[PDB]
């Protein structure tokens, strides 16, 4: 079950046997991140590091005290020494609390990993804050998505994704403080 | 590309060892091949005037003309480098007088003045030693008149005067492709066409090294083969499209893939115009 | 006849034969050049007369490499195989390591990629260039000049970076035993007895780059 | 018929004719005296006839060098064996007044013409700097009351030179193989004394200054040197197509050098990179060491036969030697020796040091 | 011949201002693409600490992607990773595997065919024309999962600074075709995590490595595009020097010809006057 | 404007014009190195653009029709 | 250069100058078309440095 | 410019001073001496200056020196024709010049 | 091209040192003080070397 002892350090030593000796080793994405998963530490009691990302932005990388994540089973919350978790998220609201103050991003879906060292790594695609969403045109397209269901089995899923996104978006503009 | 009518003076200009004599020799050798097939009235009698050349170079040409058989129609007027400067100044006019026998009696001539640029240097020698005051590059004032007197004797006569013709091929050597020189600019103004031969085209493989964008025939297609007047107009235009698309793909910036077709076909066409020496088609 | 002006002059610089006394006269014409143009008229006349040239580049003179001897263009073919036998041993490597230094610096002066083999050449080439530059009105004897290039074409100077090589030379030529200059002068060349003696004296000199 | 010189760029691209006129064109320090002493070394010993060296307006030190090196070569024999000499020297060197330098080429031909006409045999005439004949008449012509011609020369330049050069020929009774060095003034090949000489020669070997600054010796411009022997009916089609193919890639490389200077080789097509790789290789392969230049370069000189020249450049054109680096071709004899030198280059990059001790440098032995 | 040298100073002076314009065109494009390459660097970090980094695996099938530029005044950037392609495409083959070579960028199809033309099967170009987006990098990834390999290789230049561009190999294993098969040593490295998906762990890893493919592809063609502008900037600096060194040699050559034609025209005038006086 | 000078200079300028043409010649001087980069409009630097557009606002100002002096 | 491209008559459209090219001689709808055509041909020559 | 020398040479040789001499545009000294050679029927040299260019300059510039009495120091303005430093009028002038002061805009 | 605070602190140490050298080469002139107000400064040689 351990046929290939791979890794970044192993690739350097074997690549000096097949490539020319002029070329130095290519870099690897492990050489650019300092935070690991199994590396012990990185909790520091109350506030744990939350890396809330998008493809186009780094929306948070400082530490928070709790993260309300919109998992596909339901909304769960993460405290500091949470269990290791690979959580696929629904379209829902990621709530980043620091204490008394909390910032509420509505995300489109996309995973969230809690690593064994207590590092939370939320990984979504479009993460809009609810301040820049308007509650008018959400049901203007949801009423259209509640009407147009043909026998296209590819649009079977794409309309299902259209309905469940706006429906969670309907319910998460109503309860704002 | 630059076709030549009967009674037209055409310049063969280029640098040294670019093939100016080879264009001229192949005109003489080809007339022998054509004179065996035409009736007696339209046969071209060549005169080759060799001004200021080596005597060994001239003995190599009469050896080639005897071996090809071209010597039956050729007069070889030789004013070599050891001859007096009035013998090299006067040799174009003496060869033109021999060639004008055929023009004046209804036959067709072909005069080749190989290095009119060496006639002008021999005429500069006599002018400067007769103490005539010098001009540009120490040449006399009347050195335009030296060559326009000579080249205007190449004519196509009327049918009242026999219909004979004399076709001239002056040869001019430039220095570094410098056609802006004094004697070169005089003869470009005198002659009808111009066959410009290039050095970098010569070593690229394209020999006869004809600069197709600089080579003119002011008579044009009025006196060319009708079987090529309809064919080479396509060839003249496709080579004109070949030139600018080869200047940009010299860099290697981008490709249009529709200008790559005209870069492919003109490369066949440039390769089509190549020819071996001493074998006129 | 401006060629004959100079040619009939510099032809009098000759080495006479032994029945004429064996005397000699060696000439150093100086020609000033405009903007480095060596293909001017009077410059190319004297190159056709004289036996070699010492080209002095303006660009090497502005970098402080003085004497600004353009090594790739300066020639002496009559004087070679007439030079110091000790210097002829050590300068064959000096001309060659400078011949590679110009050739390697022709390839890549800006940092595209630096080989470890070519950065040996730029480390040894800048070593020998700083070695050869000397200051004015203090000419060096040929035995102090052979040793200083012996200390540079070989090892003995790779410790110093490039800066204290001028100070390493008087660290070399004053700290070696001054008898080693007397045997090299009187033999003319580096004997194998003096060869490893001079390796021995060049290991006990204290170099300023440490 | 061809004159084999043992020089690669000469025998390939501009081959010399055995009874013809040969001109070496040069610009003050580019190497036309080393080339003309190499032709004395290669051609003039296997020629079997008499030689005449007319030194016209060159260095007197070089006249003493050739004279002394011909005595130790046995070409000149002194004393009672003088009749077994093969060379006669006529010297009008650059300390002479301009009347002596204007006529010493004529007394060098007269010695060569006697062996051609009366003795009826094959002569080698080596004229070092036939330009100095033209220049000495130009110093004189100002004082003969003549109006000067272009750049400042005599009005009679072409006929003065023509009357001398037309005597240097092969006739039906004997042969003169004439090699003449031609100086070009201020590196200007359009100067009327070089420009007039070009018509008088069967083979012109033009030596360039930029070729010499790249370290290539003999500094022959391959795209400016020309022979009349480069003809497929004279040298054969295998020789001719290699010479024309060598010139074609060197010309297309010259067309690229404006872009390679600005944009670099990274912007080339890889069809064009194969041109630059091959044309850099044959540019180095045209150079060779000389047996007269070994006394100042250290490298022993290589006579390369014509068959080894043709096959060697044909391999680089077809692509058989794209493996080897471009410095393996530099200053080597034939294509056997670029493989001998490439092996050494590879071997050296491995073995460079580990000579600490237990050599002959012990302080007591 | 005094106008041929004057029209070359026309050429080199226009080139030396074209290439200095392209130097600062690429310099401003390097800075507004650095604000996109730093934001995108975050999302590649969780997938390399969840799935690790395993370049040398004995995959049965591989898709190797060398992402290059579209325009080519880059200065040997598109060739250094074509060189680094076969440096990793000969290295990771220890058993004779299938490899599909892909190139992103129009300068990749012209250089990968020169090495592997029998394994080159896809050509993505016209990528950087408007901008690089994740939906675009998703579609490029979905065309790469039509072929299903056991591993993916992405070859790109990591934009470190304006000077250094160290190239990267970023590897993505197929979800259990090799991916869990490399974690499971004396147990598993992935079994620490409690899966909160709808379906199985083998099914969420199918979702998770396509998302890991699209993320490290979006970063690759965004790292490479910002590495392209910063090598065109160093290339167009080296050509304004080369068009200033050439312009300086031409002006010395022009002044020499300018002085020589004034001497030549004057000697012609005095000779014509001395012939009359 | 780069080659046309006046050695008398602005000591014989109309005052009032001297107030505003002193910065006209400066804004055109900066424009002249920034000119011939105006064919890069799709590629822009936004401070190089301000001297580029104002530099074209001023050369269009200095145009005149003949035989109507102002 | 106009003749080498095939435009015949090979008139340099910028270098050709007339004294009838005043607006109070040929009218404004002939003058502005001629000054408009010369502006587009002059701009193209300033771009042809960067196109080539 | 020789009238300027003679006034400065009195202060050097009789008054014993360290005199400044400003030859405003030494090129126009060359240019004027080149005209008087052309009017005296002399054949012009290279680019078109007088044949006596180095001795028309050197006759002036060698009177500007330090003697045992005093000194003349000359600050003379240099025009470079056609922005060509290899032109024979600045090249002959720069053989005499011991310092340059370049004023820049 | 890159930015002021881009490059190193030592390359900024030269920029701070050069800019106060480039300023310190200025000097008010005694003949210019009748129209500039600032008095003139004759600066001795030893004070120039020790000042720099
Ligand atoms: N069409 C051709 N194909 C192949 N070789 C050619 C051709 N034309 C000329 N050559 C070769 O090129 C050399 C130069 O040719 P040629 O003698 O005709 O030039 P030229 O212009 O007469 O030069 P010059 O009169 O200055 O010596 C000749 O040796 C000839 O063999
Ligand atoms: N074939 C060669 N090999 C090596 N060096 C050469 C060669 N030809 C010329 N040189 C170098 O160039 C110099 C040119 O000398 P020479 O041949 O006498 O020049 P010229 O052409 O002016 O007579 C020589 O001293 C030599 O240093
Ligand atoms: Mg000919
Ligand atoms: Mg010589």
């Amino acid at each position: 079950e351990a046929a290939a002892p791979a890794g970044p350090k192993e690739f350097t030593e074997v690549w000096n046997k097949k490539a020319p000796s002029t070329l130095i080793v290519p870099e690897f994405p492990s050489n650019y991140t300092a935070v690991k998963a199994v590396g012990e530490g990185q909790v520091h009691g109350d506030a744990f590091p939350v890396n809330f990302y998008t493809p186009h932005s780094i929306l948070s990388q400082a530490q928070k005290d709790t993260v309300v994540l919109p998992g596909v089973d339901g909304y769960f919350g993460v405290k500091a020494s949470h269990v290791p978790t690979i959580a696929q998220l629904k379209p829902g609201v990621v709530e980043l609390h620091s204490g008394a103050e909390s910032e509420k991003f509505f995300v489109s879906g996309g995973f969230a990993f809690v690593h064994p060292n207590g590092v939370t790594d939320i990984c979504v695609l479009e993460a809009a804050t609810l301040d820049q969403v308007d509650p008018a045109a959400v049901k203007s397209a949801l009423a259209a998505a509640s009407a147009a269901q043909p026998t296209d089995e590819f649009e079977q899923a794409a309309n299902r994704a259209a309905i469940e996104l706006y429906s969670a978006l309907e319910s998460a503009v109503e309860a704002k403080a | 590309l630059v076709p030549i009518g009967r009674g037209q003076r055409e310049l063969i200009i280029g640098d040294r060892q670019t093939g100016k004599t080879a264009v001229a020799i192949d005109a003489i050798i080809h007339q022998k091949n054509c004179n065996e097939q035409v009736p007696k009235a339209q046969r071209v009698y060549c005169v080759y005037v060799a001004v200021g050349q080596k005597r060994s170079t001239v003995a190599q040409l009469v050896k080639l003309f005897t071996q090809t058989g071209a010597m039956r129609y050729t007069i070889m007027v030789s004013a070599t480098a050891s001859d007096a400067a009035p013998l090299q100044f006067l040799a174009p006019y003496s060869g033109c007088a021999m060639a004008e026998y055929f023009r004046d009696t209804g036959k067709h001539g072909l005069i080749i003045y190989d290095d009119l640029s060496k006639q002008s240097v021999a005429y500069r020698q006599m002018s400067l030693l007769l103490r005539r005051p010098p001009g540009r590059e120490a040449f006399p004032g009347d050195v335009f008149y030296l060559h326009s007197r000579l080249l205007e004797r190449a004519a196509k006569l009327s049918k009242e005067l026999g219909g004979g013709s004399l076709t001239a091929f002056p040869v001019i050597e430039t220095q570094a492709g410098d056609v802006s020189a004094y004697i070169a600019t005089n003869v470009i103004s005198i002659t009808d066409g111009q066959i410009f031969l290039e050095t970098e085209l010569f070593y690229k493989g394209i020999r006869p090294a004809l600069n197709v964008g600089l080579s003119v025939s002011r008579v044009g297609s009025a006196a060319q083969f009708p079987g090529m007047k309809q064919v080479a107009g396509t060839l003249k235009l496709e080579l004109a499209q070949y030139r600018e698309v080869a200047a940009f793909a010299q860099f290697g910036s981008d490709l249009d893939a529709a200008t790559q077709y005209v870069l492919e076909r003109g490369a066949r066409l440039t390769e089509m115009l190549k020819q071996k020496q001493f074998a006129p088609i | 006849d401006v060629f004959y002006l100079h040619s009939r002059l510099l032809e009098r610089a000759a080495k006479l034969s032994k029945e004429l006394g064996g005397g000699s006269l060696t000439a150093f014409p100086v020609i000033e050049t405009q903007a480095g143009d060596v293909s001017a008229y009077i410059a190319t006349n004297v190159i056709s007369i004289t036996d070699g040239q010492i080209f002095l580049e303006t660009e090497l003179f502005y970098k402080g490499i003085r004497p600004a001897l353009n090594v790739g263009l300066s020639v002496s073919r009559v004087g070679s195989a007439a030079q110091f036998p000790g210097m002829k041993q050590v300068a064959g490597t000096l001309k060659l390591e400078l011949a590679q230094y110009r050739e390697v610096a022709a390839f890549a002066q800006f940092g595209s990629d630096l080989d470890a083999a070519t950065q040996y050449v730029l480390e040894r080439g800048a070593r020998l260039t700083e070695m050869l530059k000397q200051k004015q009105f203090a000419p060096i004897p040929i035995e102090r000049q052979t040793v200083a290039v012996y200390a540079a074409t070989k090892g003995f100077l790779d410790k110093v970076r490039v800066q204290d090589i001028v100070a390493a030379e008087e660290a070399v030529i004053s700290q070696v035993n001054p008898a080693v200059f007397k045997i090299l002068k009187a033999n003319g060349k580096i004997t194998p007895a003096l060869d490893a003696h001079l390796k021995a004296e060049l290991r006990k000199v204290k170099l300023p780059g440490a | 018929e061809i004159l084999v010189t043992g020089i690669k760029v000469v025998d390939l691209l501009a081959p010399y004719q055995r009874g013809g006129k040969i001109g070496l064109f040069g610009g003050a320090g580019v190497g036309k005296t080393v080339l003309i002493m190499e032709l004395i070394n290669n051609v003039a010993k296997a020629h079997g006839g008499f030689s005449v060296f007319a030194g016209v307006g060159e260095r007197t030190r070089e006249g003493n060098d050739l004279y002394r090196e011909m005595i130790e070569s046995g070409v000149i024999k002194l004393g009672a064996e003088r009749g077994n000499s093969k060379c006669t020297l006529v010297y009008g060197q650059m300390n002479e007044p301009p009347g002596a330098r204007a006529r010493v080429a004529l007394t060098g031909l007269t010695v060569a013409e006697y062996f051609r006409d009366i003795e009826g045999q094959d002569v080698l005439l080596f004229v070092d700097n036939i330009f100095r004949f033209t220049q000495a008449n130009s110093e004189v012509s100002a004082l003969l009351g003549r109006i000067p011609s272009a750049v400042g020369y005599q009005p009679t330049l072409a006929t003065d030179l023509g009357g001398l050069q037309e005597r240097i020929t092969t006739t039906t009774k004997g042969s003169i193989t004439s090699v003449q060095a031609v100086y070009v003034p201020a590196d200007d090949l359009t100067d009327p004394a070089p420009a007039t000489t070009f018509a008088h020669l069967d083979a012109t070997t033009v030596l360039s200054r930029s070729i010499a600054e790249l370290g290539i010796y003999p500094a022959v411009d391959p795209l400016d040197s020309t022979s009349r022997m480069l003809n497929p009916n004279v040298i054969g089609a295998e020789h001719y197509n290699v010479a024309r193919g060598v010139q074609k890639v060197l010309q297309d490389y010259k067309n690229l050098q404006d872009i390679i200077a600005i944009l670099g080789m990274d912007e080339l097509s890889e069809e064009d990179k194969l041109t630059v790789a091959r044309a850099r290789k044959i540019q180095r392969f045209l150079s060779q060491p000389f047996q007269v230049a070994e006394v100042f370069t250290g490298t022993p000189g290589k006579y390369v036969d014509l068959a080894d020249t043709i096959s060697g450049f044909q391999g680089v054109l077809t692509g058989k030697y794209d493996d080897l680096p471009e410095m393996a071709f530099y200053m080597v004899g034939d294509i056997k020796e670029v493989k001998e030198k490439a092996d050494k280059m590879a071997k050296d990059i491995a073995s460079r040091k580990e000579a600490d001790n237990k050599k002959v440098s012990e302080e007591l032995k | 011949s005094n106008q041929a040298v004057k029209q070359r100073i026309r050429a080199i002076k226009n080139i030396g201002k074209i290439t200095k314009a392209m130097k600062m065109v690429a310099a401003s494009k390097m800075k507004n693409a650095q604000i996109a390459v730093e934001q995108s660097r975050g999302l590649v970090d969780p997938f390399v600490r969840l799935f690790g980094d395993f370049p040398a695996v004995n995959s049965n099938k591989s898709v190797v992607v060398a992402v290059t530029s579209d325009k080519g005044l880059c200065g040997g950037l598109n060739s250094n990773i074509t060189k680094y392609t076969r440096a990793t495409l000969a290295t990771t083959e220890s058993e004779g595997k299938d490899v599909v070579v892909v190139s992103i960028g129009d300068k990749g199809r012209s250089q990968l065919t020169r090495i592997e033309s029998q394994r080159y099967q896809l050509a993505i170009a016209d990528t950087y024309k408007v901008r690089v987006t994740f939906g675009q990098a998703s579609l490029i990834v979905e065309e790469l999962i039509k072929h299903n390999p056991q591993s993916y290789q992405i070859l790109f230049n990591k934009f470190r600074s304006a000077i250094s561009f160290k190239p990267t190999v970023a590897t993505i294993l197929s979800p259990d075709l090799l991916e869990k098969q490399l974690e499971d040593v004396t147990g598993n490295s992935l079994d620490a995590y409690d899966i909160e998906a709808s379906h199985e762990r083998s099914d969420v890893l199918r979702d998770l490595t396509e998302f890991h493919l699209g993320v490290t592809l979006y970063n690759a063609m965004l790292e490479n595009n910002c590495s392209e502008h910063a090598s065109r900037m160093s290339a167009m600096e080296n050509s304004t020097k080369s068009a200033g060194e050439m312009l300086g040699k031409l002006t010395l050559d022009y002044n020499r010809k300018r002085q020589a034609t004034i001497t030549t025209e004057l000697i012609e005038i005095i000779a014509g006057a001395s012939a009359l006086m």
